[PDB]
């Protein structure tokens, strides 16, 4: 819970002292932190939880941190996750739709 | 009209320019602030 | 309808002068906020 809240919050001080069971855990809607970070566009707490070895995983609706980035519209954070893994750029969701999607959808 | 409905638009836009900035200010302040007796 | 323009122009002013205020407001709590932790 603290480290989901800092995540979500882009407090990184607090993400810092609390780090792997706890990095790639998500909660009741299967976001892990690095889902949280990417969904509120904290692209230095997304680059600090990728550094130390989290990995791209789906959501419950199989939306990827890439997936929470783009319909956000945080070119920043997407920058993050695309020059770390060059892999979950046309990873699909439960309905079909790819990052690219989101972005086009959103304006 | 059209003179006032475009003057509505600049003033919207600006409004939606000065809340953006609102908007990352605050969520700046939740960034930075203490959570010690609401952790 | 001239008429509801010109009461929506008032209205979206009223808007503008509240929002201003409250980031005037916004930037004093930045201003005066304890960072400890995440400093």
């Amino acid at each position: 819970s603290p480290l989901h809240f800092a995540a979500s919050y882009g407090r990184i001080n607090t993400c810092q002292r609390l780090l792997t069971r706890l990095l790639n855990e998500g909660d009741l809607h299967g976001m892990t932190p690095l889902h949280l970070a990417a969904k509120n566009g904290h692209d230095k707490v997304v680059q600090l939880l990728l550094k130390k070895g989290a990995l791209f995983l789906s959501d419950h609706n199989g939306w990827t941190a890439l997936h929470h980035a783009s319909m956000g519209g945080y070119t920043q954070t997407m920058k993050v996750i695309l020059d770390t893994n060059l892999k979950c750029t046309d990873r699909l969701d439960e309905d079909g739709n790819t990052a690219l999607h989101f972005a086009a959808r959103e304006g | 009209l059209e003179m006032e409905i475009l003057k509505q638009k600049y003033r919207l836009k600006d409004l939606t320019f000065l809340l953006e900035k609102q908007h990352e200010l605050i969520k700046l302040i939740i960034q930075k602030m203490e959570i010690i007796s609401e952790t």
